[PDB]
């Protein structure tokens, strides 16, 4: 309860009465000729001293400032990912305690539980006759952490089995009373009051301060308090990565990096837009890193559906790029031939779905995308991403940016793929979206326009009647093959099937009206007439947008007002037109709507009559942005 | 387990009182276990009558004729010691006692206890290896200069010595020698041992009724005075059952002999289960197996309760706290089962709230006590568990003068004359909240001077802590009225307070019956609903951009019942740490996130109905700004 | 009686809650997802797309009269709700038991 130790490196003084000792010591630290006068050993001992607190960044009083930087560096292969790097680093052979304390903590966090609580316990054997009793007290806390570990592996993962029963019974013989709480009072006399700050690794809820401080960027508020947080925040991240604690991996840590993070986005949110009166947060790659690895999946998404994140800017894209092409080759390492070590691979996945999903905003590089789009696609496994929500991502990474000539290549390997794994008629393509691979060729049909498949092609022109789900397979990618493969597929047609080939054109048929089928529609329409006389919206859009050419539908009017409200919009009574028929058109069909002059004139009546109801904003956000 | 069970039906009644004060100084922390040879050699670890034989053999040649009597197994390695050497010795000791053994599992067990020391008989590194491994520390005491270095408040004991300082015969207690003049080497060890055996609870495990350490120490108890000490256990694991003369003998000497023996069947070689016998025994003793009846349940919830019953309001947080990881005590009244090895004693608890039959079917006394504990958790809100809801309603209702205002009426009752001492600790709160610091600070002062004699002394702590938070009240109020009398008086006497360890040099009835309380020694407690409130950040908070008109129960009204909890207990227990900016703070996030969700749930269409309560929360919690900023926002 | 699940989707229209349909468009153990892509390429003009599965894709024709609806985990079939919900909203597919949300 000395000088108060500031989040920039500042000191200030604070109850400290006697003489001012840092002061002296900043005072002699900046003059060299005060810093001359002085025996060996002491002198010594101020190096010392000054090589600690220029190390944790501690600099000169609030007396004089302005320089100010807190260029933030977690110097730590177990942050940067940095796999093949770690495993290389486990191989050597140990010089030190101190080697063996960080050999355990990387091969800890690379699925390996075992070797490192072994490892921990040689650290306990081995360093208790010797003093300095940290490195000691922070093996046995670090064991107890591994123990927990383990015990929360065999928690949840038998609900396989990852460990052998000798061990998993061994360590639970041994380890199943650990009352940590007296740990470090019952350390020696030289460790209880020099490593007295020490104690709260002997518990786990001392996250309260900087949480009750992220409540203070609640409480509704130059220099703000988001700096403050944010390098409060390195400074947890820096403590719990740097000293190798294994305590970092635990739910309570996620949690408030996930809140942190959360609270601070959200303020630079509440912060450029507070121009209601007069018209931030640039990331860097720690940001990078912390939001792919402590958030999920599923909170980044309430994150973009919270913040705005286009307009948050993005440096240092080459580091980023570094991540992201050496997350995406640890991916392919960890499925080119095996390794498939379950604890790293629910954590690996973890973080390479976020971060994969997180790369739609970086700008990438040409041989990087290649890589990331090849690894996410080919090498990238199942029952975590499947192929609808591999549109998800890739459709997402293939948007912002300008897709270059191999990545199209590779997604036509992706197909050409498919397509040989369609020769099994079992082949599921099971997704959990609906979205399937032709929308795999919907993408290389937009971003090309005019692509025409070769071996693809290859394959349709020795297609055999004989595989009807490869035919199938060939059948919905249609407007990708060349023409002979035309007549060879088209030959393969049947044509009385009316809604089929429609009810979700299942095969990409609005390439052509080929105008039999249209006379179909027509007749159709006719069909309906006469089961009358004592999906359907669809046709009418057709008529809507000057498809189908023949205007008698006219005629059909009167079993489905939606048919009339896009055959003959000015007849058809604009009264009891149910608004519920608009959430789930097109931007192109709202557009369209939006691009008429009787239908706009009672539209704008109803949908703001419903919005002025109660709340609608899908109406609102239609109304202001197609319908204005 | 079932086997055990019938040893507990079978057992007689001076052998369950014993298991009861064994488990009871299990429970207070005050349990010492003097443990022997027998217990450490099945771990397999070289007994002594093997050094006699190599050492015999190493010195006449020639093999044991017969066997050794007593004094030899001294006798003839001192022979050794003198003739021989100093080298050839302690490399006869070095060899033998060179073993890496594994754990006996009593170990596990003995440590499973709650010990508060650990005197021991040995030589070698089990107990204390153990203790490492089971992540406690207990000061390994094995010469003179390591009791000056007690580097804890819980020792490991060894009266003889150890093999750390290498194996020299020169560091432990083998030869005669050492046995002869014992109070001239170790005066400390003596001393300390003579310490920890008179202010305990002594359990003597592994020895024969007769060896040589227990026959120094009856020599000593009966040197003692006779009304002092506390009777030491002897458990007893013989092959032979103990005879009843020799078992009344050591009754009378000072000793309480618990026979294994005459509890189990067992064989001749069959130590180690008869060892797990009994100590099993106890620990299912602590883990309450052995509760089956009325009387049995109904006191146990009693026995944690009967201290509640003079707070006016325990949280449901703490509430698990009090039964010690055992079921969850939910926000809203329900009961959920974790961790519960044992009879589901608030089962038969609501069952028997249930139906007033077998309400009936009991004995005065805790029938009287039944009615206690029910109005105790009616009183605090909890209900039958989960298995049966519906109706759940939560009512809150805060019954305080300081929370509706009330200020006259809060005068009017200063001025009365009290009756008694929470009188006065109300009415110190009520003076302390209409800035009325200095009497507030007396009166508190007065509830120190005039309770410390009587019991409970939970009315007392709370005065304490409320006494400098005063203190911390009126010095913030020099900081930002009052003479400089007071104002050097206080400043005088209470400028070095350390409430860290208060809680912590409270009786051995006020460290385990309200340990709960442990949090007001302390400020920054509020982190749990804190992180709570950050769940109401973590996006379900998503429930916006969706549509969801969701019906149901979401996280808002655990949270909001979690507040209700906590300003009814800072309130309603007149603690004056409501007053400090953290709680403030912690108020003013909490409806700030709860009406930002609202804001949030009602807006999802691409709730939160005030009442009394809310109001007074939002006018006094927050601040003008943030009531702008509320309406901004 | 599981309105305790029931929930109101309405960027949709939809229902979002487990219950296993069984129809005649003569089928069994039917159940629905739906899409919310307004930005789908080249995927008709509509957002939401109906993905209805059989144990898989049915390979889908269409009059959707559903004859026995029941929840899951809960039985005693809801198919009074269902056809209640199915008159107040006038949509296809008011039951839809998940929704992908793209």
């Amino acid at each position: 309860y000395d000088y108060h130790f500031e989040v920039n490196g500042t000191v200030v003084r604070h109850k400290n009465k006697g003489f001012g000792y840092m002061e002296r010591f900043f005072e002699l630290k900046e003059s060299c000729d005060e810093r001359s006068k002085l025996s060996k050993k002491q002198y010594e001992r101020f190096n010392a001293l000054f090589n600690f607190f220029e190390k944790n960044g501690v600099i000169c009083m609030a007396k004089d400032a302005g320089t100010l930087n807190t260029s933030i560096e977690i110097n730590s292969l177990a942050y940067h990912g940095k796999y093949d790097v770690m495993k290389k680093f486990i191989e050597e052979q140990s010089v030190s305690i101190e080697d063996d304390y960080k050999k355990a903590f990387f091969l800890a966090c690379l699925g390996r539980w075992e070797e490192s609580y072994d490892l921990y316990s040689n650290i306990i054997l081995n360093s208790i006759d010797e003093s300095n009793g940290c490195v000691y007290y922070l093996s046995q806390i670090n064991r107890y952490r591994i123990y927990q570990s383990i015990t929360q592996a065999v928690t949840q993962f038998n609900g396989y089995k990852p460990f052998t029963d000798e061990f998993l019974a061994r360590i639970e013989r041994e380890m199943t009373n650990f009352n940590i709480d007296d740990l470090f009072n019952g350390m020696p006399f030289e460790f209880q009051k020099k490593y007295k700050i020490l104690e709260f690794l002997s518990d786990n809820q001392f996250l309260y301060d900087d949480t009750v401080k992220l409540f203070e960027l609640t409480n509704k508020v130059g220099m703000s308090s988001d700096i403050v947080v944010l390098l409060r925040l390195y400074d947890n991240l820096r403590f719990l990565y740097e000293n190798c604690l294994w305590s970092v991996s635990f739910h309570e840590f996620h949690q408030y990096i996930r809140n942190s993070m959360s609270l601070l986005i959200e303020k630079a949110e509440y912060e450029r837009t507070r121009d209601i009166d007069e018209l931030g947060f640039f990331m860097e790659y720690y940001d990078f890193v912390n939001i792919s690895r402590h958030f999920k999946i599923d909170d980044i998404k309430n994150l973009e559906r919270s913040c705005s994140i286009d307009k948050i800017r993005f440096g240092e894209q080459e580091k980023i790029e570094e991540y992201l092409v050496g997350i995406a080759e640890e991916i392919t390492k960890q499925f080119s031939a095996n390794g498939m070590n379950v604890v790293f691979y629910t954590q690996f996945i973890s973080e390479a779905k976020a971060a994969l999903y997180f790369a739609k905003y970086v700008k990438l590089s040409e041989e990087g995308l290649g890589k990331i789009v090849k690894a996410l696609l080919f090498y990238f496994p199942e029952r975590d991403l499947d192929i609808g929500k591999r549109y998800v991502w890739l459709e997402r990474l293939t948007k912002c940016n300008e897709l270059p000539k191999s990545i199209i290549s590779i997604i036509d390997d992706f197909l050409v793929l498919q397509a040989e794994k369609h020769i099994d008629q079992n082949y599921s393509e099971v997704s959990s979206n609906g979205l399937y691979s032709r929308d795999y060729g919907a993408l290389i049909k937009h971003f090309e326009k005019n692509f025409i498949s070769k071996r693809l092609s290859e394959i349709t022109l020795c297609l055999t009647q004989d595989k009807q789900k490869q035919i199938d397979f060939l059948f919905k990618l249609l407007p990708l093959l060349s023409t002979n493969a035309k007549s060879h597929l088209l030959s393969f047609k049947s044509v009385e099937n009316i809604n089929d080939l429609m009810n979700g054109i299942r095969i990409g048929l609005i390439d052509e009206f080929t105008p039999e089928h249209e006379e179909l529609i027509i007749e159709y329409l006719e069909t309906r007439k006469v089961n009358y006389i004592v999906y359907m919206s669809t046709f009418g859009i057709w008529y809507f947008l000057e498809e189908i050419n023949n205007s008698k539908m006219e005629e059909f009017i009167g079993m489905d007002d939606q048919y009339d409200f896009f055959v003959d919009p000015e007849n058809f009574d604009y009264k009891k037109f149910i608004p519920s028929w608009l959430k789930n058109y097109n931007d192109k069909l709202l557009g369209k709507i939006a691009g008429n002059k009787h239908m706009k004139h009672h539209v704008i009546e109803v949908l703001k009559e419903r919005v002025k109801n109660s709340n609608d904003k899908r109406y609102l956000e239609i109304l202001m942005n197609y319908f204005i | 387990g079932e086997k055990l069970k019938e040893v507990f039906l079978m057992l007689d009644n001076n052998v369950v009182e014993c298991i009861k004060e064994i488990t009871e100084s299990s429970r207070n922390g005050k349990l010492v276990f003097f443990v022997g040879a027998g217990v450490s050699t099945l771990s397999d670890y070289p007994q002594w009558w093997r050094l006699v034989d190599k050492y015999h053999e190493e010195l006449y040649g020639s093999p044991k004729k017969g066997n050794y009597s007593s004094d030899e197994y001294l006798r003839i390695p001192q022979i050794f010691y003198n003739v021989k050497g100093e080298m050839a010795f302690d490399g006869i000791l070095k060899d033998f006692f060179q073993v890496d053994k594994p754990t006996n599992p009593i170990h596990d067990k003995i440590l499973a206890m709650n010990p508060a020391h650990v005197i021991t008989t040995n030589y070698d590194n089990l107990i204390d290896t153990a203790c490492w491994k089971r992540g406690k520390y207990f000061s390994v005491i094995s010469a003179e200069e390591d009791v000056a270095n007690a580097t804890s408040s819980r020792y490991l004991l060894k009266v003889h010595g150890d093999f750390r300082k290498g194996f020299k015969g020169e560091n432990v207690v083998l030869k005669e020698d050492d046995y002869l003049n014992y109070d001239q080497n170790y005066p400390l060890i003596s001393n300390l041992m003579k310490t920890i055996i008179a202010t305990h609870t002594i359990v003597f495990i592994g020895y024969g009724l007769g060896d040589y350490n227990i026959n120094m120490l009856l020599n000593w108890v009966r040197k003692l005075q006779k009304d002092s000490f506390h009777k030491p256990f002897f458990i007893r694991t013989d092959p032979s059952p103990i005879e009843n003369e020799t078992l009344i003998y050591y009754e009378n000497k000072g000793l309480r002999i618990i026979d294994a023996a005459s509890l189990i069947d067992s064989n001749e070689y069959d130590y180690l289960e008869r060892y797990s016998a009994v100590m099993d025994l106890l620990i299912e003793s602590q883990e309450n197996k052995f509760i089956t009846k009325d009387d049995e349940v109904i006191d146990y919830i009693y026995g944690k309760i009967s201290p509640l019953f003079a707070l006016q309001y325990i949280r449901k947080i703490d509430l698990k706290h009090v039964f010690e990881y055992d079921y969850h005590f939910e926000v809203n009244g329900t009961v959920v089962r974790h961790k519960n090895k044992g009879f589901g004693y608030m089962e038969r608890f609501f069952e028997l709230k249930e139906s007033c039959d077998e309400r009936s079917k009991l004995s005065k006394k805790q029938y009287e006590r039944f009615n206690a504990l029910f109005n105790f958790f009616e009183k605090n809100g909890v209900i039958c568990m989960a298995k049966d809801a519906g109706t759940l309603n939560t009512s809150i209702e805060i019954n305080s003068l300081a929370y509706h205002g009330k200020y006259d009426v809060m005068k009017k009752f200063i001025e009365e004359q009290s009756v008694s001492i929470e009188d006065d600790y109300k009415k110190a709160f009520f003076l302390a909240c209409l800035g009325r610091w200095e009497e507030s600070y007396d009166l508190y002062s007065n509830i120190i001077l005039n309770s410390i004699d009587e019991s409970n002394g939970c009315v007392y702590y709370l005065s304490q802590i409320n006494r400098y938070r005063i203190y911390q009240s009126i010095t913030q109020a020099v900081t930002q009225p009052f003479t400089d009398e007071f104002l050097a008086r206080i400043e005088r006497e209470m400028t070095n307070f350390n409430i860290d360890d208060l809680f912590n040099g409270m009786p051995f009835e006020f460290q385990k019956k309200y340990k709960i309380l442990e949090f007001l020694s302390d400020n920054q407690f509020l982190y749990d609903d804190t992180v709570k409130l950050f769940e109401l950040t973590n996006k379900v908070r998503s429930e916006m951009s969706e549509g969801s008109y969701s019906f149901g129960m979401s996280s808002d009204i655990v949270v909001l019942l979690r507040l209700y909890d906590n300003l009814r207990f800072l309130y309603e227990n007149c603690l004056w740490s409501v007053s400090f900016h953290e709680f403030h703070q912690y108020i003013r996030n909490s409806m700030s996130l709860l009406i930002e969700k609202a804001e949030y749930e009602r807006t999802r269409d691409i709730g939160f109905f005030m009442e009394y309560y809310d109001f007074v929360n939002i006018s006094r919690h927050f601040k003008i700004d943030d009531i702008k900023n509320l309406e901004r926002s | 009686g599981a309105t305790h699940d029931l929930v109101y989707h309405s960027k949709i229209n939809t229902f979002v809650w487990d219950v296993e349909f069984d129809i005649v468009l003569e089928l069994n153990k039917c159940y629905f997802v739906k899409c919310f892509n307004p930005y789908r390429i080249n995927g008709d003009f509509a957002v939401s797309s109906i993905d209805i599965f059989s144990e898989g894709k049915r390979l889908l024709e269409f009059n959707f009269k559903i004859t026995k609806a029941v929840h899951v985990a809960t039985s005693k079939d809801v198919t009074e709700i269902v056809l209640h919900l199915s008159e107040r909203i006038s949509s296809p597919f008011p039951i839809v038991k998940e929704v992908v949300y793209l």
